[PDB]
Formats: C-alpha cells, structure tokens, sequence
C-alpha cells in the first residue's frame, strides 16, 4: 500500500530521474531490464510503492515523463536503466517550449494535459492506495515551469486530501543560466503556494561548491549532481519503505514540518560525505553526522542559516544506532545554537530511524531544514523582478501570448506578501 | 494585443472549447486562422469555409469581427444547429 | 448439435472468411489440407459446428461462399485454407455486381440465388440440429449489400425460429470507400430490421487506429485489420463450443441482449491488445481487461459512448479466473459511471465465462456493447441520404433497374422511426 506516483517535467525533469532511478532499483537489486536479482527478502516488503508488479515477475516504475519535444525522451531509453519505463508513459509534444512560461502554460501546455491526465488516472485506478504524488522540474525553463505547475491546477482539484511535493530547480543566485528567469520563476512561485504542500527547493550553485569544497571532484559532471539528488528523495522515503523502528513519510514530514500553511519552502542537507582521497581518516560516529549538517556549505540551496532562524528541523536517519544517543545530539545543538531557532516553538526537532542503511556504506542520514534565510531567495529575485518589469522588457513575447499587467501584478505583490511573512515570524517574542 | 477566443465543433458536443491564441505575430491573414485551425478540431470533410458566432446569427470574415470573450462554432459546408454549449 | 451454416456474400464477404476460417481451424488443429494434427482430446468435443465430418476422417467448413464473378472466388482457393472448402459449395455470377443495389438485389440477384437456396437446403438436411445462421458481408458495396438481404427474406420465410445475425461492415464517418454507399445504406438498412435478430456493426475507419493507435502497427494491412473480425466472431461462438462454468450461446445472447426487438444494432470490442514492443510491460491481470474495453478507442465503430446509455452489455470471457472476481469489477463500473448506462434497466450486465483461452495468449475476453451511441451513426447516414435524394442524384441507375421513388420514400422515414426510437429510451425517466 502507499502508492507515489512519479511524475517529470522538463529537460531537467527527466535527466535527474535517469539519475534517481538508478538509485532506487540498486536499493532492490534490479537490472536495467527488469528482472530480480537481489539477496534478501526485505527489500521485496514494500516494493510496491514505485513498482506496478507485471506479468513475468517483472516490475515497471510508476513514472510519467513530459517534454515538449522528442530530443531529451530517446535519450532516456538509449542510456542505462532506459529500457526499465513503459513505451506508453512517455508523453510527449513535438514543437517545443521556447523557454517560455506562457507557451508553457496556455499555447502547447493546453494541448498536452489531457494525454497526461488520463494516463495519471489510468495509474490511479491501479494506485491500490494512492499516498500523493511528487514533481521533478525546474522554475527557470520553459516546460518544467509552466508545465508541471499546469498539472498540480489540475491534479489538486482531483485530489484535494493527497499531498504533493515538488522536487523543483530554485535558479542559482549570481550566474544566470536562462535569460527570462526572473519572470519564470515569480509567475511559477504565485503557482506553487496554491496548491503543494510542500518544496524541496534545490540550488544549481550551491551543488557546485559541494562538489568541489567537500568532495573534491576535479571533473563535476550530471553523473555527480544529480546523484546528490537523488541521495536526497531517497533520504525522505526511507522510512516509508522499510521497517524502521521509528517510521515516518511525508504524511509526518508534512503537518510536522509546516505550521503555517503557506510557508513550505525547505532546504535539504546530505551527510556524510567523504572524498575518494578523505575517507580513510573520518570517524563514522552518529555525532560526527550532526556537526557535518548544521553549517552553511553542506545547504543545498544558496541559504545562510546564520542570518535566520529555523522553524522544523528533519533528520531521517539510515543505519543502526541508539536512540539515546541521537536524541541527545539532536537537544544539545537546540542549546548551544538558541539564536539560531526560534523562541516560542518548543522541540523544533524531528527524528526519524530507518533500519536500512544506502549501499555502499554503513551509516547515514538526511537534513531537511526549513529557516527563514529564504528570504534573501527571494527578495533576490524580487529585486531582479522589479528592474525588468519596470521598462516592460521581454513583454512583447508573454503578451503576445495571452497575457495581461494585473497577472504580474497580483504575482507581484503576492511574493512580497509572502516575504513579509517570513520577516515578520523572524524576530517575534 | 492578443485575442482570447474559443471555438467548438457543432452538432455532437464533446468539445471543452480550447482557447487558441489569436495575434498579428501568430496570424497575417484571415484564411490562415481557417486552416490553421483544422489540426486541432474534427470536422465531416474537414473544410472549415465559415465560422457562426455565438448564437450563430451572422457570419464571419475579419479579425475585427472579434470581440473579446466569446465562443465561436465550426462550420463550412454545413449550416448552424442551436447548440446549447455554453449551458 | 447445435451446428451454424456460415454464409458470405460480396468481395468482403469473401476474405473475410479466409482469415476467419483459418483462425477457428487453429482452435482445433487442422492443416489446410483438412486433416486432424491436435493433441487434446476437448478440441473434437464439439467440432461438429463448424465442421461436416466427411469421410477418410477429413473434415469440410460448413460455409457457403457467394460472388457475382469469379475474380475473387480463384483468389481464395490459391491462398492458404483454400483447399479445406468443398468445391460444389461456390456459387457464383459471371457479370459483376456493378457496385449496384438495384442490380445486386433485382437483375443478377433473382437468378443466382436458386442456385444458393438449394446448398443451404442441402446443408439443411445435413443439419442434425440448426441453431442459426451468421452472414457476413458489407452495406456499402453491390454484391454484399444487396445480394446478402436477399437471402434473409427468404431465408426467414423458411426459418422464423431460427436466429440469424449479419457481421456486416458500416461505412466510415469521414473518409468514402464507395460513392453510392448513402444509398446502398439505407435501402439495406430497411432490410435489415425486418428478418435479423441481431448485428454486429463495424466500422473500417476505427479499426485502423485500434491497429494504429494501440497496437503500434507500421504497415496495417488485410491480414491484420481482418484478423480482428475473427477474433470477435469466435469470441462471441466460445460458449457454444467448449465446457465452461456458464455457458451462452446465439439464443442466449438475443434475447438477453435486445429488450425491444427493432432495436439490434450492437457495437464489439476485443482485449487485450498487446503490441510487439509492449507486450513485456503489462499486467495480466483481470480487472485490467475491463478498463480497457469501456473507452472509446477500443469500440468497433465510430461512436461515442460517452454521448449516449448503454443498455445490454455482454463480455464473454475464455480462460481461467474467478467468478467473484470478474462480477465485483462488473458491478463496480456500473456504480462509477452510473450516468453511461440507462435508468430503469437492473443487471445490464451480461456474464459469459468459458474455459478455453484464445490459442497464443493466456487469458482474454470479448466486448459486446449496446448502447444508443449509434444515432450519430445512423443520423450521419441520413444526412448524406437526404442530400443525394433532393438533387434525383445517382438516381438514374436504379429507377433504370425497375425501382420508384415510393421505395425511398418508405426506406427514408424508417430510418427516421429508428433513430427517434433511440433518443426516446436515451432520457426518459
Ligand atoms: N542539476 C541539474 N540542473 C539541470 C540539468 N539540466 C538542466 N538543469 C537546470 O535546468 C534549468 C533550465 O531548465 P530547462 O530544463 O532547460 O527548461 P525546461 O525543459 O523548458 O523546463 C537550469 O536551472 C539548469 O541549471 C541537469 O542535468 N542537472
Ligand atoms: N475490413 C475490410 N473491409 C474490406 C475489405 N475488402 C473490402 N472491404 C470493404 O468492403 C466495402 C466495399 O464493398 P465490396 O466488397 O467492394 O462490394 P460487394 O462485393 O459488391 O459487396 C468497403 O466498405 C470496404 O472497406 C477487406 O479485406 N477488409
């Protein structure tokens, strides 16, 4: 039971499930064809929840892509692990998106959805209890952020009481990978606080200095990136999937997580990490994970947790390990660091312990951190909104596709209503 | 600077009445919004010749024809059927 | 017992026949010479349905095969399972139907079916125990239009209990096959409702995107779009032939499917499809059978179930399974999609459940569909009839062959009392 039905978007949408796939099939013991060949009879107790179980004793990955042209879908079955999707969830159009978030949303996106709608429901009808859905995308592009935003209008009116979540591409503070992300990204924000419950915001910037401050990567490519992805939407659901002695999902991760309903923009952190050259000379203590997560270089968004206070804290933990002995890590980090939290929430953080440690080490964890130093996320490209806007610049290509001054103007003000939360719950007594 | 209109195919009414965009940048003449119009709507021959307005009264041949909001319906060679779409 | 004297007529009708009798001869293991090659001993339980046993243990198809020239008559008995067929049984013209109805059901028509009328009756004494004759033929051709209702009238003249249903082929909405197929239409259409019980119609235009949409075809040629006429022909005659736990039959499935007896008009489907390249990514489950036959893209004929209430609904299903199983997603899509069916009918669910599986496969089932969809079917056909008729158009060929315009007249407004039946039983209350 407990169904998640996956769902992409995008040319980012779909290469990090290339990733994440991979992850997640190796946490089974599944070829690239789509047989079983693992050891152990645990990892068949809930496979079940990525995995339609077909003829054969084969397993499918209950996954859709969407692109709006052809280029990046046959390079997903021409790779590994292309050959495991089903040739009928590939969805796809054949013009293209233009990098623009109204073509993402009203020109191709009005045409596609319906070929994509059905086949959700073809999967909720086999969704023996569906749990929610979660969406990989980015909010800089074409497609991923108008497209994706196009399903969750329609999807949450299908389903009002399933939670979602969207694995999105928050774009990187100082280099500018698309011209118009100033406007795909507040016309998508205005989307996300409609209708999710809840956003793992991920940087493209931050995974760099990652990469090359701790792991110590001479050549980063998206072999290496997105693998950090995928070590993060693993770390969540592994306490849905196997038996833990305290479990957790992201029915838990989300009531726990967000107190006030429209603030659910997250940060997440991966520990621990050791270079191929670094080790060797590391001690795998349950409090070496604790001081590895809570600094500003191992954030996965381009956040400073020092300017700004934590709200809901979320360490899912993999391995074996007392309960004591984490808890108590877990208090004394609430003490030492008091200017760090807020006041007037007490036991701010959560715990969560899994059995079933990643493949390849012994011991694990995840951060999920929610702080108000997402502020400075914003208002960044808030300020970077206003400067564009202000001389009606790159206009004449969203207007040109049916839209008009008062939706960037309730947009606006609506992100800056959403800041002034957030400034407002920092520094209160 | 654009135009939101709809139009509908007639007489059998599945159709939810999608909303192509109608622009100088996207359209130069009155015949090419009549043919452009085909792939994405089913017809009996398939020649969309007319178009009827709302309640179908008079017809069509101009862009400036169309106001905003408003639905139109297929039509051709064959005549206008009192669809009760919009109900 | 229970024997079915199979009749084709026109140059449809005739290889048709060629991929519908070489698939019921793989149901029981017989080369194309007409000896006896099987293995079980269920495969000659009831072979004397289809099968005349002759001497030196061969085995003749008990089927009539009917031409107005030679041109196709050569072109069955040159393929494979040509040879199974008793040469004395093909009858056949010399001219040519000339694509006419007139010519197919007065001029050639009166002379040749003395010579058809007496190998029936030669069948007939040959018959220990008639169950009903099945004709298959199309309606917009000359031959199979015309030539096939000429046969009924006399037919039920001299069997009014036996049953009898035509596999005819409708012609397709958008694209012509024939020029004068509004008039072949409805001047056999008036024929049809008089001495038929009930018919299965079939379109030529959704069988190519059924192979095209679904199954993923490249080249769709006869041998495969034919292929599907035979898989419903024998999923309907599955019950007559083999033991299963509920049995059905021709008399079964016309009275429990016609409530009001002008009202016969039926629409087929077939599941599974599995195409080559996604035959390996499916459940083979039962309540995956079901969902995939209630949609539009998988009926028979260019019709829309969702304009429109069913009202007998038949799935006759082969292999082996639950019985529990199989009524429970019966009942369940008659609660869901409670405005798709009509009112003040209980139990519009007709349940036939064999024992023998489709040779190839493992489980399988049959789609039979009633529902008041087929007016746009009907209505289209009269749009064009009434168009042709008000100009004396395409006139001056069959008032040539002795006919007047009282004949349309009459054939015109009955149609008219046909569809009016049907929207009269679509919302009442
Ligand atoms: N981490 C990561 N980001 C990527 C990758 N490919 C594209 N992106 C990001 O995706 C964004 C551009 O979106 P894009 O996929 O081109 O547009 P869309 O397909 O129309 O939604 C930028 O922020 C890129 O950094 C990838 O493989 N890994
Ligand atoms: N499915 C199918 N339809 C056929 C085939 N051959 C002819 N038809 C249909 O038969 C109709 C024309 O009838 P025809 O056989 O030429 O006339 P008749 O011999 O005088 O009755 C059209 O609707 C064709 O699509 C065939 O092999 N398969």
């Amino acid at each position: 039971m407990r169904e998640i039905v996956h769902i992409q978007a995008g040319q980012c949408g779909n290469q990090i499930g290339a990733k994440f796939w991979e992850v997640i099939s190796d946490e089974h013991g599944i070829d690239p064809t789509g047989s079983y060949h693992g050891d152990s009879d645990l990892q068949l107790e809930r496979i079940n929840v990525y995995y339609n179980e077909a003829a054969g004793n084969k397993y499918v990955p209950r996954a859709i892509l969407v692109d709006l042209e052809p280029g990046t879908m046959d390079s997903v079955r021409s790779g590994p692990f292309g050959q495991i999707f089903r040739p009928d969830n590939f969805v796809f159009g054949q013009s293209g998106a233009g990098n623009n978030w109204a073509k993402g949303h009203y020109t191709e996106g009005a045409e596609l959805v319906d070929s994509v709608l059905d086949v959700v429901r073809k999967e909720s009808e086999s969704c023996d209890c569906l749990q929610g859905f979660q969406l990989t995308h980015s909010l800089g592009g074409g497609t991923g952020s108008g497209m994706g935003t196009l399903l969750i209008s329609k999807i949450r009116e299908e389903y009002p009481d399933r939670i979602m979540n969207t694995f999105s591409v928050v774009p990187s503070p100082k280099v500018s990978d698309t011209v118009v992300e100033p406007y795909n990204a507040t016309l998508s924000v205005h989307q996300l606080v409609e209708n999710t419950d809840e956003t793992y915001c991920i940087d493209n910037e931050a995974l760099y200095d990652i990469c090359f401050r701790t792991l110590k990567l001479t050549t980063p490519t998206y072999g290496d990136l997105n693998h950090l992805v995928s070590a993060t939407m693993s770390g969540v659901t592994t306490c849905l999937r196997f038996p833990g002695q305290l479990n957790a999902d992201l029915r838990k991760l989300a009531v726990n997580m967000v107190p006030f309903p429209r603030l659910h923009f997250f940060m997440p952190g991966f520990a621990p990490l050791t270079s191929r050259g670094s080790q060797q000379y590391r001690a795998l203590t349950v409090p070496e994970l604790t001081q590895q997560m809570f600094d500003a270089k191992n954030m996965m968004a381009a956040c400073d947790p020092r300017h700004g206070r934590y709200l809901t804290v979320a360490a899912v933990f993999r391995g074996r390990m007392s309960m004591k002995e984490v808890d108590e890590q877990m208090l004394n980090v609430q003490n030492k660091n008091s200017s760090y939290f807020v006041e007037w929430i007490p036991n701010n953080v959560k715990t969560a312990v899994c059995d079933i440690p990643p493949r390849g080490l012994k011991m694990s964890a995840t951060f999920i951190g929610n702080s108000t130093a997402i502020q400075e996320l914003f208002k960044r490209i808030s300020e970077q909104f206003t400067a564009m806007f202000r001389r009606k610049a790159f206009l004449h290509w969203y207007t040109g596709e049916g839209m008009d001054e008062m939706e960037f103007t309730e947009a606006e003000s609506n992100m800056n209503d959403l800041v002034s939360e957030y400034q407002q719950y920092q520094d209160a007594t | 600077r654009p135009k939101l209109v709809t139009i509908i195919r007639s007489g059998v009414k599945p159709r939810k009445a999608v909303r192509v965009l109608l622009n100088k940048k996207t359209a130069h003449s009155f015949e090419q919004v009549l043919t452009d119009i085909t792939e994405a709507i089913k017809l009996e021959t398939g020649v969309v010749k007319k178009l009827y307005t709302l309640d179908g009264k008079q017809v069509t041949c101009l862009h400036d024809f169309f106001g905003d909001d408003d639905v139109f319906i297929a039509c051709g060679p064959e005549k206008f059927r009192y669809a009760q779409d919009d109900f």
